[PDB]
């Protein structure tokens, strides 16, 4: 797994791949790792499958109660709180949860990352995954806050690409979903890195690519 | 009555033990909320005996939080209790949440305290109204009236306690809509006043901003 | 199901306490007297009961013992708890339980069955006299939870008449057998078969024969 | 003095909270239950409350084979047939066969009994008439008492006595009866009691037939044949 | 039908059982209290073969009450306060504030008057005591869990009489001795007597903390420094 | 008690909550193919309350909408257990709970009193929930002795009885989605005392090709004002 | 090796009329860092009763407020203060108490028994609450064999409070002069019936 | 990894901590703001350890003093702020702990400005110069040699400059942002050290 | 005492366009032995849903048992049968509620939803699943997925044959179970073949080898 965000001029970039793995072998290459969580929020999964999405509806549950109750959408921060202290609840169970919440909210474009270890790192630039370093690499060698949304999708996709060339885990198809000020947009559902290595790296595809 | 039921139904439909509650609060102390563009003012009745009983002892202008503030008419202890529930529900929620408690939530936590306790077997009901007075997520300015049977409203000015009536009458009259801060506290005095003998000793008057809840210096009222 | 049994008056009087000290008043006379150098409990009782086995009069501690004015099964059920408590306090501080400290305990305890609920009052008097590193000490713990220091005092029935009796005979420097004197003079008033006594050395009763001897 | 508590005897002997909880069950519908040697057919009057109102549901079905009509209160009987699915559902799971209906029903009566022992609680206001085929087809009723018996045929509710004379004049019939004359024998029970295909409720179950209720087409080609 | 609904409201959002033992304090001995410079002062009147303080009683080294009402239950109430201040010392590090304690004396008040189906508690109290953030402190507290600060006040028998001469006497800038020879006043008002007696008083006084509780001598000096006036 | 039975078989307390729900503001609820509508009407106590704090019509879910009638803080506290139990079947099994099941829970809750299997009374509310599930749109009422009916057309408040005949006279199933905005805004300006307004009145709309809760504003309102006959 | 977190050392001395307590006020971290220099490890719970408390810590210090709360109570509730032998007694069944997962403290209790007559009291215990009552000197903390070496080489009988004062401090230096994770001052407190002495020593702070 | 150091005078108290968060073996932000937690009534938690300790265990302490503080309508001491934390991280140490070092900071007209120093273990006494994590090694030294009861600010900030250098240049973890809390004057202020 | 056995077998599920086949075998075995060649692994749920899982075989029926117990009790109280999707949630509820002491059975949850189109979900055992149109659970899962990704997806094949019927799709799911009983020890004996389509389920019988 290898999922990323970040904050620009426009809004959030969320991209991920969407393979899923028992030890060395490929159970999925078509996992939806983006999750919405309400209208505004998308979560991400990263390390364990069954808890993180089981969590995440549940946060989504407790949001759309909380929504209903108060008349009010909740913010980033709130519901990345939320998460934070039920996964510590569950501190010593063995929960393997790397998430990160990018939503919109009345205090404009938030993004917080939450680990089963109970982190809520709050930031504008975050990866999850066996993919993460490789993600941050490339992201931090090209970040620009200005980039277009044709730009900062480029470079997202040119990121998730790179790490799941680099990284065993993480691999299949790279999705990219924009959040914007009302909701976000699928710009990319989905896309087999197979063709994205041989428009990067490899496009004369005259002989192997050598690492 | 550790489990029997206190508050049932009449036979013609009314719970009774809330009608006695409402006259508790009846029984109270006079209190006015009016609330302006960003800033409210509470003006509470006090009576204390002269020169024996310490004036600074009894805060009916109570801070509930950083941004939420409280006034009562009733019964004392029990608003005495009721505002520590209400400190506790403020703090868990600055907690869980990560942010504030805004006011309308804590009005709605302290109506479903009070419907609570006057829904459950062995308790008796909150014989207290309150008006709290705060700020919402979106920064705008709210006060809210909770009554003993766990029915709240929002209002734009708002009086409890003895001679409600009245008070309400006049403010309905004179409710200016956005007002200046003095002459805000002057109406919250005047509408106040309309039902208390007229004394500095037998008011306090509070103003809620988005920076604290200042009361006023003495002077002023004089 | 728990609620209390004994409530307000719209006085402002709790009449199940008022019952129970009438009853308490109904009862057989006891009565204590506090020496300069000792402290005497005594009290006043068919040809079949055994007297042994009826002793009003009872041992707490090495130093404490206790007499009772009122229902004899509540006084059973009170010294088992008293017992018990000055073995928690043993436990505790591996000394005697100090006797004001042993009064307080289970004059809270006494209180408690005045205000919870689905429980009457002790329908009982307590005299407790002990002996601690701060002198003579005796005690009245009424039906209420309230505790009396005394000098001396009488505990059931005309106990007014008993009263006066000790104050119109009662001096702090008196030796415990000018007391002893005094005590049964006033159970005989109330009035050695009939007589219980314990002095305070370690608490003791008085034998039958040691008795007879004291009403020479 | 002696209707105010659940736990109290009359001088006569007699419990007068549960017979309270007893009439409760007069004022509901009438409801009707028969058997043949192979099917048990229930028929009851939905209540209707005004014109704009859709009929109350009178039957329901516990399980594949076993299903009840209900008199009395609306909410005791839910818990009650929740009790029952339930019931019957854990049996399933543990073992895999279905409920012996003795079991079951002597279970509601454990249920309905304890209810009257106890001061903090009252006796469940609603008679239930239980069908279903257990190797034979079986009509039980239950009581607040938690008393239940075993029937013929059956049929409690409003005016349910001209439905009680109608089949026990005809009760000889019922066990030699086919399934289309025991369904127009239950509806002509039903009837004496006063049908159109929205304020009537039938249902059958028997010999590999699980519990089913009778589709409207049915029951409209049942009543002009009552007709 | 045994059950009397102790917590239950009156027609007029009134408590009865609350109003009885309101009753029940005001049928007991005067205590009184006020506040001179020096420190706090707490007076009360208790056969001839009684031995023993019986309406002051020190809570912690820096807070001491008088008591009105039932002496079991201000027994329990006290045995409880005193908790609650070792409490409070053993959380913090630091004495308790005498309003905190007083607070929390008065929630356990008021929960038998909200709570349950018992009666609640038939005792008042004045507490006094010091602490750093706001000097000397004197409260009443009632059966119903209200608390109010004074500087002068009276509970018990007779009352208002106590009260008047506290109002018409008492000022700001009176010394101990000045405070406790009021104190003797007023006890002896409120018993409709000239002089007072030295067997029926408990005087005490918490200054900056240490705590007096006069004997009979002091006592009986007191009553001839008063007299001389 | 409050588990006692009548002579004649019923509750004594849910017959006295019966006279609760007939006091409180009218609403009405119309289902028609294309949806359902409930409009309520607002007994506006003063002009210095603000009008819309309070609400007559709830969303117990994005599908289901409620109008309440009775003790409004009792119908508050059963619209808030409707919510969270509609969202946990909403997370248990992914899709929008029946609107019958959604009444079916609201009763069980509204007799939990007996105790026969934790509230000490019975509720003492009547609720009108409208929704859209599969079988498409629906309308149900629930009162206090815990009998919930599905209704076509329904009324509730002090003018049940008049805004009932209305509906009686006035409905057909052949009917669109405008004549049903005007049929209810029609019985609801023949019930209320206060003349109807754009502020007078709350609508909201469940309708099948959405499926979703829409509360109408001030301009719809006067949209259907202005259709008025 | 938990007590070698704090180190540590309280060392208790009686002689006629007089009775001394020290200390060393080191606080570690990790047996090797000095973190504190004015940890004091005695504490005084009444005018005849002092407690030294050696160990960990965290359990040093929720001992002496468990010890406080429960001396406050007694005295309040009896108008007079806790008897020192009765402390003592008192401070062991709280150390039974948590037998199986205790406090890793080594308590000495210290004082006068008022009969006046006052007697010097002294008692050791191990974390469970064993008894070590003794009438010449009681040891605990990481450095117990060096300080029970100075006590049974220089304890001299029945010596006058500057005599008792001189010894106590010689033992304490001289045992505290062998051990790494205790020293960086001495704390010594002299107690005679009518006044008490505290002194804080000149000694090595390596 | 995380550094704290704390430094207390006669007329200011400074705290100070690296800013990184971190997560396995990279650093999730070179702005930290997990590590100090303000208690109105110029208090201050400087906190260390993992980041979901410190955020567990300084909101809970957090609330609970807000909570104190506006019940009872004062405000908490500082020597009873650092006992009820080191109260509130003893009760837990047997039960699910918080592995969270800690420096307590506050100023009172009662003991003037106060600096504690407590451990995970919750060892806790008052300091007049103390550190937490791997740099204490590195910096403990330093505040002794350069200390003098008398300092003021200024000097202060120039004895954490000679500490964030010592941390840059020996210090395994080449550590170059920080964060200061100066409390002084009545006034709270933030700084940050780059370098 | 390891509470936790594998009692062998695999279930290979794949979809149509209207249609969904699930066939599994029915060999039950214990380390080197067989404790019987006839155990059925797949239950139906619904006329349209069934479950088939592979790995112990009492947590198996255990699970399924508890699977019809509640969907029957759905049917009950809401009176409607619940759809594919529904049943999935609420299968990957009833998984993740024993998450810390997990079934030791892999699912696959095949049907036709209202929709007419077959519906693949795949689970593990701590309830983390997705959907799929070609699935394998048990001990053949790792030798059969392969066959099913180059017969379905052809993602290395230029040369793409698309058109599939349901009688091809039958024999090739007959030569996958075949290939699994070929080269998997815990693989033989009867397999069930379960159809689903618009008529419902449909159960045929293949003999596989016996050793
Ligand atoms: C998010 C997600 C993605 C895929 C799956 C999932 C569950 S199944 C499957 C396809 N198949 C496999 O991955 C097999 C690989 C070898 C191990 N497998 C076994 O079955 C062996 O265990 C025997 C008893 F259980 C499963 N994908 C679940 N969630």
């Amino acid at each position: 797994t290898t999922t990323l965000a970040f904050k620009f001029k426009d809004g959030i970039i969320v991209a991920v791949d969407s393979r899923a793995s028992m030890g060395s072998f490929i159970s999925s290459q078509n996992v939806e790792k983006i999750i919405e969580i309400n209208k505004n929020i998308l979560g991400t999964m990263a390390g364990g499958a069954a808890d993180c999405l089981y969590w995440e509806k549940y946060l989504g549950k407790i949001i759309k109660i909380y929504e209903l109750r108060n008349n009010e959408k909740i913010s980033v921060r709130a519901a990345s709180t939320i998460l934070s202290n039920i996964l510590y609840q569950y501190k010593g169970y063995g929960l393997c949860c790397g998430i990160i919440l990018s939503g919109y909210d009345h205090t404009g474009f938030n993004m917080f990352y939450v680990d089963d270890s109970g982190k809520k790192v709050e930031g504008n630039l975050f990866s999850c995954g066996s993919g993460s370093t490789y993600a941050y690499s490339i992201l931090d060698s090209a970040y620009d806050y200005n980039l277009n949304l044709d730009q900062a999708v480029e470079l997202a996709r040119n990121a998730i690409y790179h790490a799941t060339f680099r990284d065993g885990g993480s691999g299949g198809k790279v999705r990219v979903f924009h959040i914007h000020k009302n909701g976000y947009d699928k710009i990319i559902e989905g896309e087999d890195v197979f063709d994205l290595h041989y428009h990067y790296t490899n496009p004369e595809q005259k002989d192997q690519y050598v690492m | 009555s550790y489990d029997r039921a206190i508050t049932v139904f009449s036979p013609d439909g009314h719970l009774l033990q809330v009608e006695h509650a409402l006259e508790a609060v009846k029984k109270g102390g006079c209190a006015v909320a009016i609330k302006s563009s960003n800033f409210a003012v509470l003006a509470v009745e006090k009576k204390n005996i002269p020169k024996l009983q310490n004036p600074k002892t009894t805060e009916k202008l109570i801070k509930l939080d950083e941004h939420n503030c409280l006034a009562f008419a009733g019964l004392n202890a029990d608003a005495r209790v009721l505002v520590n529930k209400t400190r506790l529900e403020c703090q868990r929620y600055y907690l869980n949440m990560d942010e504030p408690a805004p006011v309308d939530y804590i009005a709605k936590y302290v109506a479903k305290v009070q419907q609570k306790f006057t829904h459950r077997g062995g308790v008796r009901p909150f014989g207290i109204a309150t008006l709290i007075a705060g700020f919402k997520n979106n920064k705008e300015i709210c006060i809210y009236q909770t009554e003993p049977s766990g029915i709240y409203a929002a209002w734009k000015a708002q009086a409890i306690g003895k001679n409600a009536k009245i008070v309400q009458e006049f403010l309905e009259k004179n409710y200016q809509e956005n007002m200046e801060q003095k002459d805000c506290i002057f109406l919250a005095l005047k509408a106040i006043f309309e039902v208390v003998e007229l004394s500095s000793k037998n008011v306090e008057v509070a103003l809620l901003t988005e920076k604290d809840l200042t009361f006023i210096e003495e002077q002023e009222i004089n | 199901y728990s609620f209390s049994l004994t409530t307000f008056s719209p006085t402002g009087k709790l009449v199940q306490i008022e019952y129970a000290l009438n009853r308490v008043s109904s009862s057989s006379p006891a009565l204590g007297i506090r020496a300069k150098n000792g402290v005497i409990i005594a009290t006043e009782k068919n040809e079949l009961i055994e007297e042994n086995s009826i002793f009003k009069i009872q041992q707490i501690s090495e130093h404490i013992g206790i007499v009772y004015a009122g229902m004899p099964g509540d006084f059973r059920v009170l010294l088992k708890r008293a017992r018990k408590e000055a073995i928690r306090y043993s436990l505790q501080y591996g000394s005697e339980i100090l006797v004001k400290e042993l009064v307080k305990i289970i004059a809270s305890i006494v209180q408690e069955f005045t205000q919870t609920g689905g429980v009457r009052p002790f329908g009982l008097s307590l005299l407790i006299c002990g002996v601690d590193v701060y002198g003579y000490h005796l005690y009245q713990i009424d039906p209420s939870g309230c505790y009396f220091n005394w000098m001396a005092t009488c505990v059931g029935k005309d106990y007014q008449n008993n009263m006066s009796f000790l104050e119109k005979r009662y001096n702090k420097d008196i030796e415990i057998e000018d007391a002893i004197h005094t005590a049964i003079l006033t159970l005989k008033e109330s009035y050695e078969k009939n007589i219980e006594i314990g002095v305070a050395k370690p608490f003791k009763i008085l034998t039958q024969n040691e008795i007879k001897d004291y009403l020479i | 003095l002696y209707d105010t508590d659940n736990i109290i005897y009359s001088p006569e002997g007699r419990l007068y909270q549960v017979e309270y909880a007893s009439e409760a069950i007069k004022q509901g519908t009438c409801a009707v239950a028969i058997k043949s040697k192979d099917y048990v057919v229930v028929s009851g009057l939905k209540k209707c409350i005004s014109k704009l109102s859709f009929p109350q549901e009178k039957i329901f079905k516990i399980d594949d084979y076993i299903g009840i009509s209900m008199s009395g209160i609306t909410s005791d009987a839910k818990v009650l047939t929740k009790f029952m699915q339930n019931e019957c559902l854990s049996h399933k799971f543990l073992y895999n066969e279905n409920i012996n209906i003795e079991s079951l029903v002597r279970s509601v009566a454990d249920k309905y009994q304890k209810n009257t022992q106890k001061s903090s609680k009252r006796a469940f206001g609603v008679g239930l008439m239980i069908a279903a085929y257990h190797n034979e087809p079986c009509i039980f009723e239950t009581r607040p008492n938690g008393s239940y018996f075993e029937y013929d045929a059956l049929s409690f509710g409003a005016r349910s006595h001209a439905s009680k004379t109608y089949l026990e004049k005809n009760l000889h019939l019922f066990e030699e009866c086919s399934l289309e004359e025991l369904i127009l024998h239950c509806l002509k029970a039903l009837k004496c009691s006063l049908l159109t295909i929205s304020n009537t409720a039938l249902a059958v179950v028997g010999k590999n037939h699980p519990w089913q209720e009778i589709s409207s087409l049915q029951l409209e080609e049942y009543l002009s044949k009552v007709k | 039908r045994y059950d009397s609904r102790t917590t239950t409201f009156s027609p007029e959002g009134r408590l009865y059982q609350v109003e009885y033992a309101l009753e029940a304090i005001n049928n007991a001995s005067i205590t009184i209290g006020l506040i001179t410079k020096d420190g706090v002062i707490l007076g009360a009147d208790k056969s001839k073969l009684i031995d023993n303080y019986e309406k002051i009683y020190k809570i912690d080294k820096h807070i001491f009450c008088g008591v009105a009402g039932l002496n079991a239950d201000a027994n329990i109430l006290i045995n409880q306060s005193r908790l609650y201040a070792q409490r409070y010392l053993y959380n913090y590090n630091e004495v308790q504030p005498v309003s905190q304690l007083v607070v929390q004396i008065c929630d356990i008040k008021q929960s038998y008057t909200q709570y349950g189906g018992l009666r609640p508690y038939g005792v008042s109290f004045l507490i006094g005591g010091y602490d750093t953030k706001d000097g000397y402190q004197l409260y009443h507290t009632d059966p119903s869990g209200n608390y109010s600060g004074w500087f002068a006040t009276a509970i018990g028998t007779n009352n208002l009489t106590a009260s008047s001469v506290l109002k018409q006497e008492w000022k700001n800038d009176m010394t101990l001795e000045e405070g406790l020879l009021l104190a003797l006043k007023t006890l002896a008002k409120s018993t409709d007597t000239e002089i007072p007696k030295s067997e029926k008083i408990e005087l005490a006084y918490l200054t900056n903390v240490y705590q007096k509780y006069l004997t009979e001598k002091e006592i009986e000096e007191l009553i001839k420094l008063y007299t001389q006036k | 008690g409050v588990n006692t039975f009548s002579p004649e078989g019923r509750l004594f307390q849910v017959e006295y909550a019966l006279g609760a729900i007939k006091l409180g503001s009218t609403a009405v609820g119309i289902c028609v193919n294309d949806g359902v509508i409930l409009a309520s009407e607002r007994r506006i106590s003063s002009t210095l309350i603000e009008k819309d704090s309070v609400e007559k019509l709830l969303s117990i879910d994005d599908h289901i909408g409620c109008a309440m009638s009775g003790l409004m803080a009792d119908a508050r506290t059963l619209i808030d257990y409707a919510r969270v139990e509609c969202n946990h079947y909403k997370f248990i099994y992914n899709e929008n709970i029946n609107i019958k099941s959604c009444v079916e829970l609201i009763s069980e809750l509204a007799l939990d009193f007996s105790n026969l299997s934790i509230m000490s009374r019975p509720f003492g509310v009547a609720l009108l929930i409208g929704g859209v599930d599969k079988n498409g749109p629906c309308l149900w009422y629930t009162e206090p002795s815990g009998t919930n009916t599905r209704f076509s057309a329904a009324s509730i408040g002090s003018a049940q009885e008049g805004a009932e005949l209305l509906l009686q006279e006035n409905y057909k199933k052949d009917m669109t989605f405008e004549q049903a905005e005007i049929l209810a805004l029609t019985v609801l300006r023949q019930v209320m005392e206060d003349k109807l307004s754009t502020s007078n009145v709350e609508i909201c709309a469940i309708k099948k090709s959405d499926q979703t809760f829409y509360k109408y504003n001030t301009d719809d309102i006067s949209r259907i004002i202005d259709v008025l006959p | 090796s938990i007590y070698n977190y704090n180190g540590g050392c309280v060392l208790g001395m009686s002689g006629s009329n007089c009775v001394a307590i020290a200390c060393d006020l080191r606080l570690g971290a990790n047996t090797f860092t000095t973190v504190s220099t004015k940890f004091s490890k005695i504490f005084k719970m009444n005018n005849n009763v002092y407690v030294g408390l050696s160990g960990l810590a965290t359990d040093i210090q929720t001992l002496y407020e468990i010890l406080r709360y429960r001396v406050n109570l007694y005295e309040v509730r009896q108008d007079a203060e806790m008897d020192v032998e009765c402390f003592a007694n008192m401070l062991s069944s709280i150390l039974y108490s948590n037998r199986f997962s205790p406090y890793f403290v080594n308590p000495i209790v210290v004082g006068f028994k008022l009969k006046v007559n006052y007697e010097p009291y002294l008692t050791a215990y191990d974390l469970i609450g064993a008894k070590c009552e003794t009438r010449d000197f009681v040891v605990n903390g990481v450095t117990s064999e060096q300080l029970f070496g100075m006590c049974e080489s220089l304890y001299v009988k029945d010596q006058d409070e500057n005599g008792l004062f001189e010894t106590i401090s010689q033992c304490l230096l001289s045992a505290l002069d062998r051990d790494c994770i205790s020293g960086w001052g001495a704390e010594v407190l002299v107690l005679t019936p009518e006044k008490i002495i505290k002194k804080k020593l000149k000694a090595r702070m390596d | 990894m995380d550094t704290l150091i704390g430094l207390r005078g006669n007329n200011f108290v400074v705290l100070a901590a690296d800013t990184y968060s971190i997560n396995s073996i990279i650093k999730l932000k070179n702005d930290d703001n997990t590590k100090f937690y303000d208690i109105h009534g110029n208090k201050c938690l400087l906190l260390g350890g993992s980041i979901g300790d410190r955020l567990q265990f300084g909101e809970f302490i957090r609330k609970n003093v807000h909570l104190y503080q506006y019940q009872n309508n004062t405000d908490m001491f500082v020597k009873s702020f650092a006992f009820f934390t080191r109260k509130n991280l003893a009760y837990y140490l047997r039960r699910n702990p918080f592995e969270v070092n800690c420096l307590i900071a506050g100023y009172d007209k009662k003991d003037g400005y106060q600096l504690y120093w407590c451990d995970y273990l919750s060892n806790m006494d008052s300091v007049n110069k103390g550190a937490h994590g791997y740099g204490a090694y590195l910096v403990s030294a330093i505040l002794d040699k350069y200390y003098h009861e008398n300092l003021t600010v200024d000097e202060a900030l120039d004895i954490f400059k000679l500490c964030f250098e010592e941390l840059k240049k020996r210090f395994l973890l080449t550590q170059i942002n920080y964060e200061l809390r100066i409390m002084y004057d009545n006034k709270v202020e933030t700084q940050y050290v780059t370098v | 005492w390891y509470p936790y056995i594998d009692n062998g077998g695999t279930v290979i599920g794949l979809t149509g366009k209207d249609y969904v086949i699930l066939a599994a075998d029915t060999r039950l075995s214990l380390s080197y032995s067989i404790y019987t060649r006839f155990c059925p692994k797949i239950s139906k749920l619904t006329d349209k849903c069934i479950i088939g899982s592979s790995g112990m075989q009492s947590d198996i029926k255990t699970l399924h048992s508890l699977l019809q117990k509640k969907i029957q009790l759905f049917v009950l109280e809401h009176s409607h049968y619940p759809d594919i999707h529904v049943i999935a949630r609420l299968l990957c509820v009833i998984l993740y509620s024993r998450r810390f002491f997990p079934y030791y059975a892999f699912n696959i949850l095949a049907g036709v939803d209202e929709n007419n189109k077959g519906v693949l979900y795949n689970y593990d055992s701590v309830g983390s699943y997705c959907e799929a149109t070609h699935s394998c659970v048990g001990s053949g899962s790792q030798l059969i997925l392969p066959i099913l990704d180059n017969r379905v997806e052809q993602k290395n094949q230029l040369i793409k044959n698309t058109n599939f019927n349901l009688g091809d799709d039958i024999n090739f799911v007959k030569d996958a179970i075949t290939s699994a009983t070929e080269r998997d020890i815990y693989t033989g004996d009867k397999t069930l073949i379960y159809v689903i389509d618009k008529m419902g389920i449909n159960v045929n019988t293949l003999d596989l080898k016996q050793d």
